[PDB]
DNA sequence: ACTATCCCCTTAAGGGGATAG
DNA sequence: ACTATCCCCTTAAGGGGATAG
C-alpha cells in the first residue's frame, strides 16, 4: 500500500478511512475508551499524539500497521 | 548443559543456566529470520543478545506446576537434580503447556513426531487412579491434571515428542470432575467461548477430559501442531506466586489495557469483561492471571484464547463453614468504597462502575448484563437436560439455586 | 509483512530492526535531531511517546509504515 | 461553470466558485480510489465532502503569476471575465506548473494530447521577444517567462494539453539570463541537484531555455507526463504575498519540519541546509518559499525537487548604489543577537547556530562548510571553462570574484 | 448532527545537560 | 562503548465536563 513519513500524511489517511466508511469521531471514541476531543486533536494536530491513543483509534477503524523499507 | 527450545519443530533458541545459577535465554539468529518468528513470550521480546532478565526464569517456571510438593513427585519419578526449573523441564520438557519443547543439548535422539499407544480400559483406569498416589509432558496449573492423545475411539499415550490432543483432569471439592464439566456446558450454553470437555470414566475412577485449544492437526491430517500461548503471568514476566492479584498479580485494568493491543482487541475486551460477570454468577472464584491466556502469532501479534479451569464454589457451602459471604472474585471490581470482590455482596452497579474507570463501553457493560439476564434460565436448562444420567444433583442443583439467586439481581434491572 | 496492534509490539519490532543492523541509540539519535533518551524511553515505554518522535525513528532506521486491514 | 481539474487525463475532481464568490473543491471518489490517488495540494488533505477553507482559494491562485500587472495582460489577451484566479484560470488553464490541468465543466472538446508546431527561427524571435512589449500555459514565478516544447532539434508550440518540456526565460538586472545560466552551471558543479538549462539564440534576442524537471516521456515515448509537484507556499496553504520570511513566509525551521516527514527525508534536510550555504556563497537572495518545491507521490507521499529560479545579486553592485552590504538572504539564519541575514555580515558560525537549534547533524553541518572550502575553487575553473564564447566577463567576474570573498571566510576555517 | 474548542487538573514528553553501571 | 536514569524546565496530552457554530 501507499508508504507513510509523517502524523500528518499519516492521520490525513486515517480521517479519510473513517469518512469513507461513514464513522463520527464520537461512535469510533465510544468504542475504545476516549474523548472525541482527542480523535479530533489527533486529526488536525497529530505530531504531539500518544502511541496508545494512535493504536485505539487503528483499532477503532478496522484497521492494523506494518512496517517496511522505504526503498 | 544447555536446553535448546523448540517450537513444533522449528529452533526458536537455547536455555541456559549459569554456574552462579542464572538463567539465560538467547534467540537463534535462524529464528528471528524465520517466516514463523514470534517471541516465545511477549515478556522476552526478540531481541540479539543473551537475556537475562527475570522474566527468562519466571516464564519456564510457570511451565511447571504450581504446587512445590508436586514438584517433589516429578524430582522422584523422573530422578531430576534438583526442583529447579531447569532441571526438572530437562526431564519432562516434551510436552509443556502452550508450545515450547524443551529438549536437553546433548540429545537430538530424533524422537517419534506421530506415536502412541492405543490404552485398554484397565491402563486408563491405572493412569487416571495414578495422579493421586513415554510420558514426558507438563501442565501447569491449580490442581492436579495429566494430558492425553485422543485419536479414532481409543484413549492413547503419546510417545516421543508426540503432542496431546485433551487435558484430563482428576477428583481432587469432592468432584472437582463434575464441577468443572458443568461450568464448562453452561459457559458454551452462554455464548462464551470455551472448550468443548467430555466425562471419560474408567472402571472406578471418574475423570474430566478437556479438549486442547493449543492443538491442531496439520491440513494433511499427518502432524498434530501446538500453537504458541502463555499466561497471564507470564505475559507480563511475573512469577506463578503472585498469580492471584490479592497477592500481586495482574487484574481487569492491566488485563483490559493489554487487550487492546490484541488482533481482535475490541471483542477480547468484550469477552474479558462478560467473562468478570459470568464468574460473578457462578460463584467462581479462580479467575487468578494464570487463568487466562492469549495465542502468540507470527510476529508478535496476540489475541486472548479460550476461556478453561473454570469451576463453581457453590458446591461447597451451607453444610460446611463456607458461606456465599466467603465467595471473592480473585479479581476486584470498582466500588464506592474502594474496590469489591465479594460476589454475595456484588451488584449489577459494581460493573458498570468498574466499566466506567476502564471506560470500556457503557452501552456494552449494559448489553452484557442484559443478555445474561435474559439468557440464563434457558441456559441451566439445556446444560442441565444434558447432564448425564449419573450426574450428582447436588451439584446441579447448588450451582443452578445460586446462579438464579444472583441472576435475579440482573432481571430485576434488565 | 507481519500486523501490528500496539505500542510495545511496534517499539519491540523497530528495536529487532536497529539491533540486526549494528546501530546504536546514539548514532540514530543524532541523525534524526533528537536526544539518546528519547530513544530509550520509546524503546521501553512507548505508550506515551509522541508521533514525530516516533516518525524521526522510523526515518533513522531507514523504514517507513503502511496501513491495512486487520482482516 | 466548474473547472474540472485533470491530472495526466485522470480526473482529480472539480473547482467551484460559488454565488458569493466563495471558492470551493470536491475530490472526485473515483479518485479517492484511484491507484495514483494523492492530494491536489498537501494544503488540500484527501477528503470527502466540499473544501471550503482559504488553502483552496490560495492553492489554486499560487499557479498564477505574482505580478497584478501581469495578470491585466493575461485577462487582455484571452479575454477574462476579470483577474479573479478562476476566470483567468479558465482561459490558460492547459499547462500550469506542477500537473494540474483545469478545463471548463462544459468543455470536454478533446484537445490534442501529442501536438505541436515546429517553429521557424523568425517565430521564436517572434515568441521570446513577445513576451516584453494554442498557447494556454500558465508559469508562476518572480520574473517574466514562458515554457516550450523542445523536441527533436527544433523549438516547438504545444497545441491542446500537450505538455512543454522547457521553461524559456527572458531578459528583465541586465542580463537576468545569463546570471541565472551561470548559477545553475555551477550549482551542478558542486554537485546540488539543478535542472540542466541552456541558453537559445534568436535572432537578436537572448533566452534562457531550462529542462522541466516536472515533465517526463513515458516508457513508450508517446506521452508527455506533467509530475505533481507544489511550492512551499502550496504545500502550507499560503498566498504568494508571503513568499519571503520577512513578509511571513516560512523560514528554515518550518522548511526544515516539513522535510523530516520527506520519503527522502535525511537526504532533504542535507541537501536543503547544504542550499542555504550555496545561496551564501552565490549572493542569492531570492530563497523565498516559492522557490523550494517538493514532488507529489501516489499515496501522499513527497520529496524535495530540485533547486531552480536561481540568480546571483552580485552583478548588481559597485557601479549602483546596491552593495554587498546591502545584500540579505531571503531566509534568516540563527544568530547570537536574534538572526542574521546580511551575506556580507554571515560566517560559518551562523549556519552551525542555526543546525544548532534545528537540531541538524552538527557533523554534517561541517561536512558541508568543508566540502565546499574545498571544491568552490575547482568549481568555478569548470563552469568558467563552460561559458560560451560570448559570455558576459562582467557576470562571471563579479559573481566570480564575490564568491572567492566569502569562500576564504570557509577555507580559514575548513 | 458532528466537530472544534475551552476550562480544570494531573501527569509526563522531550530538549538541556550529564552520569552511573 | 552503550543504554538507562536523573535533575531542570517548559509545553501540552488527554480525561472530566460541556458548549459554540
Amino acid at each position: 500500500f501507499q508508504k507513510i513519513y509523517s502524523p500528518t500524511q499519516l492521520a490525513n489517511a486515517m480521517k479519510l478511512v473513517r469518512q469513507q466508511n461513514g464513522w463520527t469521531q464520537s461512535e469510533l471514541a465510544k468504542k475504545i475508551g476516549i474523548k472525541q476531543a482527542t480523535i479530533s486533536n489527533f486529526e488536525n494536530n497529530p505530531d504531539n499524539t500518544t502511541l496508545t491513543t494512535f493504536f485505539k483509534i487503528l483499532q477503532s477503524l478496522e484497521l492494523s500497521m506494518t512496517l517496511c523499507d522505504a526503498k | 548443559p544447555k536446553l535448546v527450545t523448540w517450537m513444533n519443530n522449528q529452533r526458536v533458541g537455547e536455555l541456559t543456566k549459569l554456574a552462579n545459577g542464572a538463567h539465560t535465554f538467547k534467540y537463534a539468529p535462524e529464528w528471528l529470520a524465520s517466516r514463523y518468528a514470534r517471541p516465545l513470550s511477549l515478556s522476552l521480546p526478540l531481541q540479539r543478545g543473551n537475556i537475562t532478565s527475570d522474566a527468562v526464569f519466571n516464564f519456564f517456571d510457570n511451565l511447571l506446576p504450581d504446587s512445590p510438593i508436586v514438584r517433589d513427585r516429578i524430582v522422584k519419578r523422573y530422578h531430576a537434580k534438583s526442583r529447579q526449573p531447569f532441571d526438572l523441564l530437562s526431564e519432562i520438557g516434551r510436552d509443556s503447556v502452550g508450545a515450547v519443547t524443551l529438549i536437553p543439548e546433548d540429545e537430538t535422539v530424533t524422537h517419534p513426531i506421530m506415536a502412541w499407544e492405543k490404552l485398554t480400559e484397565a491402563r486408563l483406569e491405572e493412569v487416571l487412579t495414578a495422579y493421586k498416589a513415554d510420558f514426558r509432558i507438563s501442565v501447569a496449573g491449580a490442581q492436579e491434571k495429566t494430558a492425553l492423545l485422543r485419536i479414532g475411539n481409543d484413549w492413547c499415550i503419546p510417545k516421543g515428542i508426540t503432542p496431546t490432543t485433551h487435558i484430563i483432569k482428576l477428583p481432587i471439592l469432592s468432584q472437582s470432575v463434575d464441577n468443572e464439566y458443568y461450568c464448562l456446558l453452561l459457559a458454551k450454553e452462554l455464548g462464551l467461548n470455551v472448550p468443548d470437555a467430555e466425562i471419560i470414566k474408567a472402571g472406578n475412577v471418574r475423570a474430566l477430559a478437556v479438549e486442547r485449544f493449543d492443538r491442531r492437526w496439520n491440513a494433511e491430517r499427518t502432524v498434530l501442531l501446538r500453537l504458541p500461548q502463555e499466561d497471564m503471568c507470564q505475559t507480563f514476566g511475573l512469577p506463578s506466586s503472585v498469580k492471584y492479584e490479592s497477592d500481586g498479580g495482574p487484574g481487569i485494568a492491566r488485563i483490559m489495557a493489554f487487550l487492546m493491543g490484541s488482533s481482535e482487541a475490541l471483542k477480547d475486551r468484550y469477552d474479558f469483561m462478560k467473562f468478570q460477570v459470568f464468574q460473578w454468577l457462578i460463584g467462581a472464584t479462580q479467575g487468578h492471571a494464570k487463568n487466562f491466556s492469549v495465542f502468540i502469532q507470527a510476529g508478535g501479534s496476540y489475541r486472548l484464547t479460550p476461556f478453561y479451569d473454570i469451576i463453581s464454589a457453590f458446591p461447597v457451602l451451607g453444610g460446611t463453614g463456607i458461606h456465599i459471604s466467603d465467595l471473592k472474585l480473585a479479581m476486584g471490581l470498582n466500588a464506592s468504597k474502594g474496590k469489591k470482590t465479594a460476589i454475595d455482596k456484588i451488584y449489577p452497579r459494581h460493573f458498570l462502575a468498574t466499566a466506567k474507570v476502564l471506560r470500556f463501553p457503557e452501552v456494552q457493560m449494559h448489553e452484557i448484563l442484559s443478555d445474561f439476564a435474559r439468557m440464563i434460565p434457558a441456559a441451566l436448562d439445556n446444560v442441565k437436560t444434558s447432564l448425564p444420567t449419573d450426574f450428582p444433583e447436588n451439584v446441579v442443583t447448588a450451582v443452578e439455586s445460586n446462579v438464579l439467586r444472583l441472576h435475579g439481581r440482573l432481571s430485576r434491572e434488565y
